[PDB]
RNA sequence: ACCGUGAGGGAAAGGUGAAAAGAACCCCGGGAGGGGAGUGAAAUAGAGCCUGAAACCGUGGGCUUACAAGCAGUCACGGCCCCGCAAGGGGUUGUGGCGUGCCUAUUGAAGCAUGAGCCGGCGACUCACGGUCGUGGGCGAGCUUAAGCCGUUGAGGCGGAG
RNA sequence: CAGGUGGAGCCUGGGAGUGAGGGCGCGAGCGAUAACGUCCGCGUCCGAGCGCGGGAACAACCGAGACCGCCAGCUAAGGCC
RNA sequence: GGGGGAUGACCCCAGGCGGUAGGGGAGCGUUCCCGAUGCCGAUGAAGGCCGACCCGCGAGGGCGGCUGGAGGUAAGGGAAG
């Protein structure tokens, strides 16, 4: 049994027992926290209207930290104009443990 | 007071010359002085104060 | 007191280079050529995260609008049945539903055509 | 064991010459001998040499015997060049570079049990 | 500043003075800065085109030849041309002004008294130009070279015995100057040498 | 050296090792060169000798390619190889999406406008004295010395003409 | 006279670059109620936005002013065999 | 920019952040000087060759291995071929 939940403005498909990498959380580094968001259950009819209310799921927060580097540059030509970026998005890792709904 | 103590004030020095050296820096390429003719010339403009 | 260019020139030379690795033919071992593929491999990396966004959802939608094309729908309604129902959830992204949870993926179709019929 | 000899400052051209080269490459002792004896090439005579220098290396200094080796790896790589003067028309003077090679036959007794 | 030990051959009597209450690190500085430019050397040079020894010919015509365009091979972008810019020689000194001279040598010594890194002394007793008499007369004053000493006297055999300590640098009175007071990290004056100083100043 | 009848022009080219201990002798070879032996802390320090980068040229291995089309990359997935328990990462590129080199000059260039074969190294906003703003400080109805003279382990001070 | 706090305005100063513009709309002149022609005026965009979307492809036409990241959502022009 | 009085450097908060000629502001690195009669170095300096690692927006800085065989030089300031 899954559902489908919601973080960082993005929804993805949880299940207990699934680490996960989500936009950056504000919490300590293996507290516990439930986003008492849902949009659906792994055994139908849970789904209606944008979040159904009877259920919620919780994931420790396995810690946080920086993705890997990437390099955004930019060169627009015939102009001697070039920047170079850096990039490392911010990321908290979690572990889907229940399904409480 | 030791040496390694010693430093001036934050204005100063200033130092910080200007260049004519890479991009980036902005003061580039051309280093100041424009497309140009006679300015962007060596030697110059005849006196302007004049 | 002279400054030679000395080690300098070099080592910046060498970082181009290495980032060419694997680029065709002289862009990656002349310096100017690898330089000069860069710029280019610099923005196409850029526009193509931008536009990676958009391929997706150009994927993810094909699917939708097939699957629900087995219940007879268009996807064009489809989303406005969603949109009344107020499951503003698929994120069209979830349409690995469609694939994987056929039942469930129904059930939102059944919903769909349901208010709005 | 392996062994090997190498033709230093051999006054030819590296690409002249690999073509021979690449003739007897992994190929019997006994084989590449009858090969170079009629390869129509100035490179055959040098290379001969090399391979012949280099089985009297086997036998003599690694304990190979001479039936059982084989040409296991062969090259050759380009010495420096001798700049020549190439007077042209109109007084031009070229420069021709008289090539130089160093050939590097390498042997291995055949794993014949 | 103003209470300051003195080695009497009696006992260690104390000595007030008028020092600056406060020091400005950055006039000293400043005079730091003044000292060891004005005794760098300007001796750096190089030869611009001009002074380079080939000839002024014109190397290829300027027109048809099917090279670049070039006059002499002076040039400076000509490899074993002259250079453009490069150093020549020149004066670095400049005249920074008397008072702030004056000001910066007795804010140096406050420095000094405010941290109690300044000794007078007096006659001392192991003189004569032997370093052996001097160590011990320092070690008889806690002066066991536990830290780099300015030792200021205007008597020659105190100064020949003490100058071959590596962590001793030796001066004459009038000399007193502050760069060789911020390197050393104790100050030390006969009364002589104290009162010329007390006259440089005012 | 070389170029020029001549006046005159005018280069390149330094580095074994602590010490020659500079490789006896043997083998292939006409020699060159190498393979052993030997010297050495080290011989890809062996005398075309410290370090030994890049272009450039070879040998061997992994992935790949003979119904595809292109500024040569990028973004995706996927196969194959490699590292690691591990998830993960590295190499490669099959298909799909997108994509008009760099500099300069221009109203405007991928431009069929200029420049560049490639690599390495040299290569262009300085200095003196004046001036004008600003600024960090010193002293303020005042501020400041110049040349010189005295001193000095790279020590400073005097000097009031101006 | 009021609203208007804005990379607005004014004053004194230091440093500039620029003084080859171009396309389009509208108002005229020259031209032939020709020119991607020319010369002014009011605007605008390109220039410097040859970055994005549409216009098959295209500086200046329609949409829209790109700090970075996301395999999230709504839209504009334009489109949905 | 405003608070947080934290006077710090720290937090929430809200805005701005295309860009050529140019203006301004911060820094990185190279050679030399003081710091040095010091410190790092044969248990291996400088330089070279790799790196999928760490810190920095970036210029860069580290760290690890191989090469190399005698130099190098912090914090912090000074001057430029
Ligand atoms: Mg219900
Ligand atoms: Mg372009
Ligand atoms: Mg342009
Ligand atoms: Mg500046
Ligand atoms: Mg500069
Ligand atoms: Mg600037
Ligand atoms: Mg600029
Ligand atoms: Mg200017
Ligand atoms: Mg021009
Ligand atoms: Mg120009
Ligand atoms: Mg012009
Ligand atoms: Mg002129
Ligand atoms: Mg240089
Ligand atoms: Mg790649
Ligand atoms: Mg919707
Ligand atoms: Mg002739
Ligand atoms: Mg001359
Ligand atoms: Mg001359
Ligand atoms: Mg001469
Ligand atoms: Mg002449
Ligand atoms: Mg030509
Ligand atoms: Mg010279
Ligand atoms: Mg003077
Ligand atoms: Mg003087
Ligand atoms: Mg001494
Ligand atoms: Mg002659
Ligand atoms: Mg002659
Ligand atoms: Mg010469
Ligand atoms: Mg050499
Ligand atoms: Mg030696
Ligand atoms: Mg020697
Ligand atoms: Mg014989
Ligand atoms: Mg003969
Ligand atoms: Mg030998
Ligand atoms: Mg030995
Ligand atoms: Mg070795
Ligand atoms: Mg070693
Ligand atoms: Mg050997
Ligand atoms: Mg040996
Ligand atoms: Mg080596
Ligand atoms: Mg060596
Ligand atoms: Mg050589
Ligand atoms: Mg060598
Ligand atoms: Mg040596
Ligand atoms: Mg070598
Ligand atoms: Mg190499
Ligand atoms: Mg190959
Ligand atoms: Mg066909
Ligand atoms: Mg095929
Ligand atoms: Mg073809
Ligand atoms: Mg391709
Ligand atoms: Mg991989
Ligand atoms: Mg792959
Ligand atoms: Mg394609
Ligand atoms: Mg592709
Ligand atoms: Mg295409
Ligand atoms: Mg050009
Ligand atoms: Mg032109
Ligand atoms: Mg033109
Ligand atoms: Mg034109
Ligand atoms: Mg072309
Ligand atoms: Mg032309
Ligand atoms: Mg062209
Ligand atoms: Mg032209
Ligand atoms: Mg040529
Ligand atoms: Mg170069
Ligand atoms: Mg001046
Ligand atoms: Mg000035
Ligand atoms: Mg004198
Ligand atoms: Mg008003
Ligand atoms: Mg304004
Ligand atoms: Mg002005
Ligand atoms: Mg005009
Ligand atoms: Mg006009
Ligand atoms: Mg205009
Ligand atoms: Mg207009
Ligand atoms: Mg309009
Ligand atoms: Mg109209
Ligand atoms: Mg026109
Ligand atoms: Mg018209
Ligand atoms: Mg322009
Ligand atoms: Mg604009
Ligand atoms: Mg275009
Ligand atoms: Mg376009
Ligand atoms: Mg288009
Ligand atoms: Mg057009
Ligand atoms: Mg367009
Ligand atoms: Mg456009
Ligand atoms: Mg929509
Ligand atoms: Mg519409
Ligand atoms: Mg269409
Ligand atoms: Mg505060
Ligand atoms: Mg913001
Ligand atoms: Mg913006
Ligand atoms: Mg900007
Ligand atoms: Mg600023
Ligand atoms: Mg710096
Ligand atoms: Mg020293
Ligand atoms: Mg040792
Ligand atoms: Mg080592
Ligand atoms: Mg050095
Ligand atoms: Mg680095
Ligand atoms: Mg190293
Ligand atoms: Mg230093
Ligand atoms: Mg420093
Ligand atoms: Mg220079």
């Amino acid at each position: 049994m899954f559902a489908i939940v919601k973080t960082g403005g993005k929804q993805y498909r949880v299940e207990p027992g699934l680490k996960l990498r989500v936009e950056k959380l504000d919490a300590e580094p293996g507290a516990t926290v439930e986003l008492p968001v849902l949009l659906l259950g792994g055994e139908k009819t849970v789904v209606g209207t944008p979040v159904v209310e009877g259920a919620s799921v919780v994931a420790e927060v396995l810690g946080h930290g920086r993705g890997k580097k990437i390099l955004v540059s930019k060169f627009k030509a015939k102009v001697q104009y070039r920047r170079k970026k850096g990039h490392r998005q911010p990321y908290t890792e979690l572990l889907i443990k229940e399904i409480r709904g | 007071m030791k040496l390694s103590d010693l430093r001036p004030n934050p204005g100063a020095n200033k130092r910080r010359k200007r260049v004519g050296r890479g991009p980036g820096s902005g003061h580039g390429k051309t280093a100041t002085r424009g497309h140009k003719g006679q300015k962007s010339r060596s030697g110059g403009l005849k006196d302007p104060r004049r | 007191p002279r400054a030679k260019t000395g080690v300098v020139r070099r080592r910046k030379h060498k970082k181009i280079l290495k980032l060419a690795k694997g680029y065709w033919g002289l862009r990656s071992k002349s310096f100017r050529k690898a330089r000069e593929t860069l710029f280019a491999a610099g923005n196409y990396a850029y526009a193509h995260r931008k536009r990676r966004k958009r391929d997706f959802r150009r994927l993810w939608i094909v699917r939708i609008n097939a699957a629900c094309r087995q219940h007879g729908l268009n996807y064009s309604t489809f989303i406005h049945g969603l949109k009344k129902a107020g499951i503003e959830v698929d994120r069209k992204n979830l349409a690995d539903l469609a694939v994987r949870e056929p039942q469930v993926f129904a059930e939102l179709v059944e919903r769909a055509k349901a208010a709005q019929g | 064991m392996e062994a090997k000899a190498i033709a230093r400052y051999v006054r030819i051209s590296p690409r002249k010459v690999r073509l021979v080269v690449d003739l007897i490459r992994g190929k019997s002792l006994e084989e590449a001998r009858n090969i170079l004896r009629y390869t129509n090439k100035r490179g055959a005579y040098f290379v001969a040499k090399v391979l012949e220098s280099a089985a009297a290396n086997a036998v003599n200094n690694h304990d190979m015997l001479e039936d059982r080796l084989y040409v296991k790896a062969a090259y050759v790589d380009e010495g420096p060049a001798l700049k020549r003067v190439l007077p042209r028309a109109r007084g031009r003077a070229d420069i021709i570079k008289k090539r130089t090679s160093h050939i590097t036959v390498i042997l291995g007794e055949k794993h014949g049990k | 500043v103003y209470q300051i030990p003195v080695l009497s051959p009696s006992g260690r009597r104390e000595l007030a003075a008028d020092l600056p209450a406060e020091i400005n690190p950055h006039l000293l500085w400043e005079v730091v800065r003044w000292q060891l430019a004005k005794r760098r050397r300007g001796t750096a040079s190089t030869k611009t085109r001009g002074e380079v020894a080939y000839s002024g010919r014109k190397i290829w015509p300027q027109k048809h030849t099917g090279r670049a365009r070039h006059g002499d091979i002076g040039a400076p972008i000509f490899v074993g041309g002259g250079v453009v810019f490069g150093p020549k020689p020149r004066d670095y000194s400049y005249t920074l002004p008397k008072k702030v001279r004056k000001k910066g040598l007795a804010m140096a010594v406050a420095d000094r008294a405010r941290e109690g890194k300044l000794l007078l002394v007096e006659a001392f007793a192991g003189v004569n130009g032997k370093t052996k008499e001097f160590l011990a007369w320092a070690k008889e004053a806690g002066l066991d070279g536990s830290e780099s000493v300015l030792l200021v006297t205007g008597n020659e055999l105190v100064r020949r015995a003490a100058r071959n300590l590596p962590w001793v640098v030796t001066l004459a009175p009038e000399g007193l100057n502050v760069y060789d007071i911020v390197r050393t990290e104790r100050l030390v004056m006969d009364l002589d040498a104290w009162e010329v100083f007390q006259n440089r100043i005012g």
